[PDB]
């Protein structure tokens, strides 16, 4: 028989216990459960917020947990998506009633329940024209309501969202671990009848970025390539060979290599070209130094006209870049690939100096007594002498790191989130932070 | 302390009293100029224009908030930015907007002319739109300021708190005063560690505030930020103090005695993960590499000294045209590794 | 008065001159009902405009050429699309029976977006409405549009088929040219005619007489003789004495670097060297180009340049 | 109202030493203008003396920058608003800053409007504005004044202001501006605002004039003769510690390199690398390693 | 009036599509089974994409291609409304069809939409896939926001090799019977460079121009720098003689070939020469730095000249 339906549809995570990224203790969907299974509390430390704001990745589960959550709890709630007009008229003449009135879901059921929520899915597509007004609204609506709003974002540092977290509850899902995903797919790929090999599976997890809903997507995809009868990794492997392409490749077929998906090749040539030994530098590492030297220059070169396509949309500078980033190294560097094409990780390293960046510039701006610069490190060495004068007192001594915690905290007009902030961010090499290192910290977040 | 000894008034200040008695003139006389306020970092680019404020408008520039705007760019990536302002001035870094730093500064000063027509008469005409780190302005952007400058002349004044000039365009140049703040002498600094001391009550020696001075080298706020964290540390002052130095101070130079240890590709591994977590606390590549550059001409000869430095100058000056940083880094180190292991080797 | 680049227009397709080829297979595609999109590429003041203008002329009449030839200019403004093009070309006009023209003129100032709406909008419509783009950089048309249509390379006139018009130019009218007035004339137009009548007309207007040397001041063209100069001051000279003979010769005239550097590469071709010195002069001149490309002193690049020549 | 406009020339024939633009611009009613020359010689004030002339002083003239950061199109769109005394009259400041295509649209739209608007292109140098433009304009050549007249003229104004300045404070502070009357005058006005009135010594305006002092250039070439590579390390962290921007470094060093005894292949070195100094500086890369560089190929040159 | 070729011998039906084996394959097999999920076909222009999804859409629905298809192109008004409106009501609207067949909405060039028009496209895609899917087309693939991505197979297309363009041209001769020579067709592969559109128009307008179809021809109405001559100029540079270099190419320029074109071709055939392997490298490294500096903006002769000076005395 025929499906009509897809596997994210088939396969989709029915009940709570089956969202693969969060099934712990305090994760992001047992803590929204736990805030909204006592939210009438409210009219985890996020008892005191009218709303939740799931925030992360695409493809992680933020929708299918809000739903999930406010259906087991026997909640009922309306759904408004970036399809429906949110401007700041349709939103407080749509959904402006509702929010301190009773729902007829709460009477008439086909049990009958109360608690009615309302979850406002995609809430950064609320932008441009059409939707003129719709945050600054939804904030006013979050001032004054009488059930859970459940607001979901795509990345929490945005210009119109940034209004916005000072009043959600602030979850952020996490990219779920290969393992995990890997179990499940694995289940789900037996359940389907279709063999794949564990190491295609953390290929194709790895390549989707963990994003469950792609994987899936890929699965689909590789099921139907099964029927029928190269990857970014594969061609990453292929470019630091030597043996086999010596009459099958020539400047055409090395310059193609990288336009298989020339948005990542570079990326994956600089992270692996530090594992090869150049069979022509044999073993004599005066040769082998120079080689990698040469290589890391024409991988420069490969970056410069990177940034110069970027700026203006010249794709003419294409064939250039794939001289220098991917098939110039390839001949210096045409010895033997040691153990395997692991993963660029440079995204996600740009993406944490985001997160440090906009964590330190947020810390200095409460730091603007009379002193101010803007996120250099001039502010990261302000910010190592106050971790070094916050943890003294308590190092010391425990009965004055609540006097200095407080006098500092509120001289710069810092506050607990600040502190956290400030622990974390100054741990360099994966070294503990100095505060790690009992008894006085559980009074100390109850204290103050 | 180092917020609670700075000087507010331009007769308080410690250093360069004959440029703060020229600025004290200047302030006083009629029609206050654009002004270009520069000089190395730490030297008191921003404590004379605090001083210059509070001689300009009344004691109501202190009271200051913290205000955050969102400008759009030429596409929906929307942009936020923090501009710190008072009853009388804007302070706003028109440069986080990486590459849309030409519409900030023309919408900036736009609301600031705007604002100031909404009857400004505490005692000037005029308001003040301090922009920090100039120098680092896109052309494109720095020519919007040469306009937007003049456009709204009458009625906004500006002043340009930038460090070594060299990339500002010559029509900016060209319409600002140039304030020029050196570095302290060694013994300014002395001076102000031990008046600081003394108003603290502290018995900072003879012999310590002149090692804070040689280490800080000429940087005030580095000087300050020492005698602080030795007295967090070990309040009696002796002559041998182990005075700290920044966490990142201390990475920057083990990961050189690093690169100069080894010269394998498996140390060039560890020397890429020392520039990644380098580079992702939001240190600048000019700083990683002259603070690389330093450690590693102390471990040369004097022969290897020139291709050292003209490469480090090469390789910088590349660096500031691509996007990818750890790039350029990696690939300075690399070639060093490869010159270095050839020199030592024969 | 009016000027001659409007007065000597040609008003027919055969007054077109140097493009025998691409006018002989138009006028058959006019013939023939076989008209298809054009595009039309190539330097400046080569023809361009006035071949689609001729060609209208021949196809409509002078009264159904408000109603059915959009003359539009690119320039100005993917709304341009959606909007009066694709409110032209889907409609057809009242009581006429016939295909429509839409001329685009510098149609590589477009977006990329505003060429994918315009490509389909010529792929649907292109039984009542034939579009004719212009532009000078082909490489700055998005690939797939340009597939769309057939493209006519419009290059530059060479001065033999351009002499016989400014002859008869001169003739109608009354211009004392030398013999080689007509020569300097020719070059520095470089190719395109609009330049050529422009610079001819004006430089008889102002000094009333074209000659080597009327048109070499008109135009503020740095003389061969000057670059002559600066190649001697700096390859039979003192470092020093050279800075300051090109300084001064720099700053007595209006001369940039940008036009003293072109001139040298011209003259370094033009002499004789041992062609082991023109490979260092050429790499170091094209160093020196790039340089002042990113707004740098000029001091330091001229000091640069005679460092180039000083390899001698 | 700034002393740079307060001293302009308020008539045609009145002040401005250049005769041959003088008369021409008497018969101004070759239909556009073009001026050309260096910096701070009245090229604006001359155009301005004469509008002031023709039009009145309440018929007030669009005056614009053709190096504006936003396009080209912006520009001939407010021309072109501006166009709707026969005439009115549009300035283009910096008008050899314009590349070649967009002199063509700005040779269109200024030919389009051949009716109703006269231009005035304003620059530095006639060669690099493109040939139809300045075939449609009429040149005119703006020499600086001579040194002495400037002296003159400076005392003047010291004098009409009350600013008690030496003799010797006006020669250094007309060679150190040098033939920009312009600059030169602008730096007396903010000069003496740094000083009350008392008095304007020549560190006043080695200070405005952002001129490195000639001490630490002999400094620098006494380093770089001969030395270890710590000597030219203490005096570039000295040099960059004082303020002084790497251009003015760059740019002093390169006058003295030029007009001494240094040898023929020593000059050209050291001059190469002085264009690829500046060229890396204005590249937005770092002064302290750029002068590192830059005194390490000095050193190499000058200690064989 | 005749219809052109690109649209007279249109494949329709997926056995027809020669561009890329493995992924018409797995087309082939969604139009088998017949439950394909949103698919965003994404590649260079002229290969196939439009014709693809066409020709799928078509074996899936058959006679109710009327009723169950919705094709917006980039010619349509696309905003946030449209998206809303439209889209939506046809995503909801009622079509009955066989057991796994689904209505398709194909949005042609969807790099061509603004992102708010994604963002309202998300949850319809999401909604509706019981009954709706979505076959979008584009060129930068990464012009469609991240969470449409999520919710598509990304179905990769490449350049056509010669031998498959050349396939598709002699069937298209063999139906015309056009008089053509094997230098011809070797220029039309030539100035195709993958295209598969392009390779056919050039075909019909030479042969509709001309007839005949030679090398001298071809270059006739395609009219790029002849391959020989920067073949010739490339010949001179190896041999480190510059001033029979400089010849070629003040030829070049003075037939107005704008200086992007001259270095398009200089590459692309000092790409596929004769040469050693690390000279060849060596002279590539060289033509992309100047190809660099060209695109920035100084694209003078003399750029050019410095450029051959490089070439040459990269061979001493
Ligand atoms: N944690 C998970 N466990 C199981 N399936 C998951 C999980 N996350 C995503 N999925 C699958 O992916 C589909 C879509 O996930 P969603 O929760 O809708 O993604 P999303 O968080 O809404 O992403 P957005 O809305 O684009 S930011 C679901 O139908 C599931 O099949
Ligand atoms: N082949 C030609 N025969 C006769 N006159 C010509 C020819 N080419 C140019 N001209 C003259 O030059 C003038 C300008 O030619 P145009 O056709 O306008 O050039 P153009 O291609 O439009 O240049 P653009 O639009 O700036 S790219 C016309 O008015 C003619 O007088
Ligand atoms: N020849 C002159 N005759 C009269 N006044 C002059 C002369 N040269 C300079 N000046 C004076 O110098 C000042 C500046 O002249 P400007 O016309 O502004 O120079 P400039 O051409 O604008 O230089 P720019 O704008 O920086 S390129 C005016 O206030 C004049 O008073
Ligand atoms: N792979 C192919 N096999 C056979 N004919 C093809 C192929 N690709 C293109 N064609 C022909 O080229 C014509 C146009 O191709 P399209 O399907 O429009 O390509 P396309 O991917 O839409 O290109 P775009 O939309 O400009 S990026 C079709 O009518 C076919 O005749
Ligand atoms: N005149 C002064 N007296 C005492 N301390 C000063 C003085 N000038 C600067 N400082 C010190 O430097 C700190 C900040 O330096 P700053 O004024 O910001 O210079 P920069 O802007 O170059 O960093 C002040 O907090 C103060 O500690
Ligand atoms: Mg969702
Ligand atoms: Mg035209
Ligand atoms: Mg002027
Ligand atoms: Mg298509």
């Amino acid at each position: 028989k025929v499906e009509n339906l897809l596997w994210v549809d088939k396969y989709k995570p029915t009940s709570l216990k089956t969202i693969i990224g969060q099934q712990g203790d305090q994760s992001c969907a047992n803590k929204l459960l736990r805030w909204l299974r006592n939210w009438q509390k409210s009219s985890d430390d996020g008892s005191s917020f009218k709303a939740a704001l799931l925030s992360g990745p695409p493809g992680v589960g933020k929708t299918t947990t809000a739903s999930l959550v406010c259906q087991e709890l026997g909640y009922s709630y309306v759904e408004l998506n970036a399809s429906d007009t949110r401007s700041k008229s349709s939103l407080k003449a749509i959904v402006a009633e509702s929010l301190n009135n009773t729902s007829i879901k709460g009477f008439y059921s086909n049990s009958v329940s109360t608690k009615h929520a309302l979850i406002m899915d995609e809430v950064d597509g609320m932008a441009g024209n059409e939707d003129r007004g719709g945050i600054q609204e939804l904030i006013g609506l979050i001032k004054h309501t009488k059930i859970p709003i459940i607001c979901m974002c795509n990345d929490r540092n945005h210009p119109k969202i940034r209004s916005l977290v000072h009043y959600c509850f602030d979850l952020r899902f996490q990219r779920p671990r290969v393992e995990q995903i890997k179990g499940a797919m694995m289940s789900i790929a037996f359940k389907e009848g279709l063999k794949i090999p564990p190491p295609a599976m953390n290929e194709i997890i790895l390549g989707a970025n963990q994003d469950i809903r792609q994987v899936l997507h890929n699965l689909s995809m590789w099921c139907a390539r099964s029927k029928a009868l190269m990857g970014p990794f594969d061609v990453a492997r292929k470019v630091f060979a030597a043996g086999e392409e010596t009459a099958h490749m020539s400047l055409v077929d090395k310059s193609d290599l990288f336009f298989h998906d020339y948005s990542i090749a570079p990326l994956f040539v600089q992270e692996n070209y530090i594992h090869v030994k150049p069979v022509a530098a044999g073993g004599d590492m005066k040769k082998h130094l120079m080689l990698l030297s040469r290589a890391a220059d024409s991988i420069c070169d490969g970056d410069l006209v990177d940034s110069q396509i970027r700026s203006k949309q010249n794709w003419s500078l294409l064939p250039a870049q794939a001289i220098y980033a991917s098939v110039l190294p390839g001949e210096l560097m045409r010895g033997y690939m040691t153990q395997f094409p692991t993963f660029p990780s440079w995204l996600g390293k740009h993406s944490s100096t985001g997160k440090h960046d906009r964590i330190v510039q947020d810390l200095a701006l409460h730091m603007s007594l009379r002193t101010y610069s803007s996120k250099r490190t001039v502010n990261m060495d302000y910010l190592s002498l106050l971790r070094d004068a916050l943890v003294q007192p308590l190092t010391s001594q425990g009965v004055d790191g609540v006097q200095d915690v407080v006098a500092l905290m509120d001289t710069y007009y810092l506050m607990k989130e600040d502190f956290e902030n400030i622990m974390e961010i100054s741990s360099w090499g994966g070294k503990p932070s100095p505060f790690s290192k009992p008894k006085v910290k559980a009074a100390f977040t109850r204290a103050y | 302390w180092v917020d609670k000894y700075r000087p507010c008034s331009l007769g308080r200040l410690d250093y360069h009293k004959e440029q703060a008695a020229q600025l004290r003139n200047l302030v006083q006389c009629g029609d206050f100029p654009h002004l270009l306020v520069y000089g190395p970092s730490g030297a008191g680019k921003k404590t004379r224009i605090m001083c210059i404020l509070r001689e300009l408008y009344g004691v109501g520039v202190e009271k200051l908030r913290i205000e955050h705007q969102t400008i759009t760019t030429p596409s929906k990536k929307k942009i936020e930015i923090s501009t710190i302002a008072s009853n009388y001035h804007l302070e706003v870094n028109p440069s986080d907007a990486g590459n849309s730093d030409r519409v900030v500064i023309q919408e900036m000063l736009k609301t600031v002319a705007q604002s100031q027509q909404l009857e400004t008469n505490s005692q000037r005409d005029f308001k003040v739109v301090l922009l920090t780190e100039v120098d680092k302005l896109t052309k494109d952007a720095q020519h919007a300021l040469r306009r937007t400058m003049e456009k709204y002349m009458s009625t906004c004044r500006l002043i340009l708190c930038c460090n070594s000039t060299s990339k500002v365009i010559p029509p900016i140049r060209s319409r600002c005063l140039a304030v020029r703040v050196p570095a302290p002498s060694i013994e300014d600094i002395c001076h102000v560690l031990s008046t600081v001391c003394k108003k603290e009550g502290l018995n900072l020696p003879s012999q310590l505030a002149h090692r804070l001075a040689e280490k800080s080298c000429r940087n005030l706020r580095k000087a300050l930020l020492m005698c602080e964290a030795c007295r967090v540390q070990q309040y009696p002052f002796t002559a041998d103090q182990e005075i700290p130095e920044t966490d990142w101070e201390v990475y920057l130079r083990e990961t050189a005695n690093a690169i100069v240890s080894q010269q394998t590709p498996q140390r060039l591994l560890e020397v890429r993960g020392r520039l990644y977590e380098l580079l992702t606390h939001c240190i600048p590549p000019e700083i990683i590499m002259k603070g690389l550059l330093s450690e590693l001409l102390h471990n040369c000869d004097g022969q290897l000294k020139g291709e050292v430095a003209q490469m480090a100058a090469y390789y910088e000056h590349r660096l500031q045209l691509g996007s990818k940083a750890i790039y350029h880094l990696e690939a300075f180190v690399a070639k060093f590794m490869a010159l270095y292991k050839k020199f030592m080797e024969d | 008065n009016l000027p001659w680049v409007e007065k000597y227009r040609p008003q027919t397709l055969n007054d077109l001159i140097s493009h025998q080829d691409i006018l002989s297979t138009i006028q058959k595609f006019i013939n023939e009902d076989r008209l298809p999109h054009l595009l039309l590429y190539g330097p400046p003041g080569t023809g361009k405009t006035s071949t689609i203008l001729a060609c209208a002329k021949q196809l409509y009449k002078d009264k159904e050429f408000g109603s059915m030839v959009l003359e539009l200019n690119a320039s100005d403004d993917i709304d341009i699309i959606r909007g009066p093009i694709l409110s032209f070309a889907s409609t057809r006009t009242i009581f006429k029976k016939g295909f429509k023209l839409v001329i685009l003129d510098e149609a590589d100032a477009m977006t990329q977006d505003a060429q994918n709406a315009l490509r389909r909008v010529i792929e649907k419509f292109t039984e009542n409405t034939r579009f004719c783009l212009i532009c000078n950089y082909l490489s700055k048309i998005i690939p797939a549009l340009q597939s769309r249509c057939t493209r006519f390379r419009f290059g530059p006139l060479t001065p033999e088929l351009m002499v016989p018009r400014l002859e008869h130019v001169v003739e109608e009218e009354k211009v004392d040219i030398s013999e080689d007035g007509m020569k300097a004339l020719v070059t520095l137009s470089s190719g395109d005619m609009r330049r050529a009548l422009n610079i001819l007309q004006s430089t008889n207007m102002a000094f009333g007489k074209v000659t080597e040397e009327t048109v070499y001041t008109c135009t503020g063209h740095p003389l061969k003789s000057d670059i002559a100069n600066i190649l001697d001051w700096m390859l039979n000279q003192d470092f020093t004495t050279a800075y300051r003979n090109i300084t001064e010769l720099k700053t007595l005239k209006g001369l940039a670097l940008h036009d003293i550097l072109t001139e040298i590469h011209l003259f370094v071709h033009r002499v004789d060297f041992p062609s082991s010195v023109r490979i260092h002069l050429l790499t170091k001149m094209a160093d020196i180009e790039y340089r002042l490309s990113v707004g740098t002193n000029e001091k330091i690049q001229l000091s640069s340049l005679i460092a180039a020549f000083q390899v001698t | 109202v700034p002393w740079v406009e307060k001293y302009r020339p308020k008539c045609v024939d009145e002040v401005a030493f250049q005769e041959e633009v003088v008369a021409v611009l008497k018969k101004s009613l070759e239909p556009n203008l073009l001026f050309y020359g260096p910096p701070g010689t009245g090229k604006t004030s001359t155009i301005l003396a004469a509008a002031r002339e023709l039009f009145g002083p309440e018929l007030f003239v669009l005056e614009l920058n053709a190096s504006d950061e936003r396009g080209i199109q912006v520009v001939r769109e407010k021309v072109k608003n501006f166009a709707q005394p026969p005439f009115k009259i549009v300035i283009l400041d910096e008008a050899d800053s314009m590349t070649s295509a967009a002199q063509a649209a700005l040779r269109r739209t200024m030919e389009k409007e051949s009716k109703t608007t006269r231009f005035c292109l304003i620059c530095n140098y006639v060669s690099r504005i493109i040939e139809p433009l300045t075939s449609r304009c009429s040149k005119f050549r703006f020499k600086p004044l001579s040194d002495k007249i400037q002296q003159q003229r400076l005392l003047d104004i010291a004098k009409k202001e009350n600013v008690k300045i030496s003799d010797e404070g006006i020669a250094y502070l007309v060679k150190v501006s040098e033939g920009d009357l312009r600059k030169a005058i602008t730096f007396l006005q903010s000069a003496t605002r740094l000083t009350g009135g008392k008095e304007i010594t020549e560190k006043v305006i080695t200070d405005i004039a952002g001129v490195i002092p000639a001490e630490k250039i002999d400094g620098v070439f006494a380093a770089c003769q001969s030395g270890s590579f710590d000597k030219l390390e203490a005096v570039v962290k000295d040099l960059i510690d004082e303020g002084h921007a790497a251009t003015q470094l760059v740019n002093q060093l390169h006058d003295v390199v030029v007009e001494n005894n240094l040898s023929d292949k020593q000059k050209s070195i050291i001059t190469e690398k002085l264009a690829e100094v500046d060229k890396c500086l204005a590249d937005g890369a770092d002064e302290h390693l750029q002068l590192i560089s830059l005194c390490a190929t000095v050193m190499q040159q000058l200690s064989q | 009036y005749e219809l052109p070729w690109v649209e007279k011998y249109r494949p329709v039906k997926l056995n027809e599509i020669v561009g890329n084996e493995d992924t018409v394959s797995r087309l082939e097999v969604f139009a088998r089974e017949g439950n394909v999920p949103n698919i965003i076909i994404a590649g260079p222009p002229g290969t196939g994409k439009t014709t693809s999804i066409l020709c799928l859409a078509r074996a899936l629905l058959g006679p109710a291609l009327k009723d169950a298809m919705l094709e917006l192109n980039a010619s349509n008004d696309r905003g946030i409304d449209v998206v809303r409106n439209k889209i939506k009501m046809f995503a909801q609207q009622k079509v009955t069809l066989p057991k796994g067949r689904h209505k398709i909405i194909i949005l042609d060039e969807a790099d061509s939409m603004t992102d708010g028009a994604q963002q309202a496209l998300r949850r319809t895609m999401e909604i509706y896939s019981k009954t709706t899917r979505f076959a979008l087309a584009c060129n930068a693939s990464d012009k469609i926001i991240e969470p449409i991505q999520s919710r598509c197979a990304v179905l990769r297309y490449t350049k056509l090799t010669d031998a498959q363009i050349l396939t598709r041209l002699m069937n298209v001769i063999e139906k015309e019977r056009v008089p053509y020579t094997d230098d011809g067709l070797e220029a039309i592969i030539f100035t195709a460079q993958g295209d598969m559109r392009q390779a056919l128009n050039n075909l019909q307008s030479t042969f509709s121009g001309f007839g005949f179809i030679n090398s001298e021809n071809v270059f006739k109405v395609c009219d790029e720098p002849h391959p020989l001559l920067v073949k010739e100029m490339i010949q001179h540079c190896v041999n480190a003689n510059i001033d029979e270099a400089y010849k070629i190419l003040a030829h070049l320029w003075h037939l107005g070939y704008s200086p992007e074109d001259i270095i398009g071709n200089i590459f692309r055939v000092c790409k596929t020469f004769q040469m050693a392997e690390y000279l060849k490298l060596e002279f590539i490294k060289e033509i992309g730095y100047t190809h660099m500096k060209i695109a920035e903006g100084v694209n003078s002769l003399l750029q050019m000249a410095g450029l051959l000076a490089r070439l040459c005395q990269k061979t001493m």
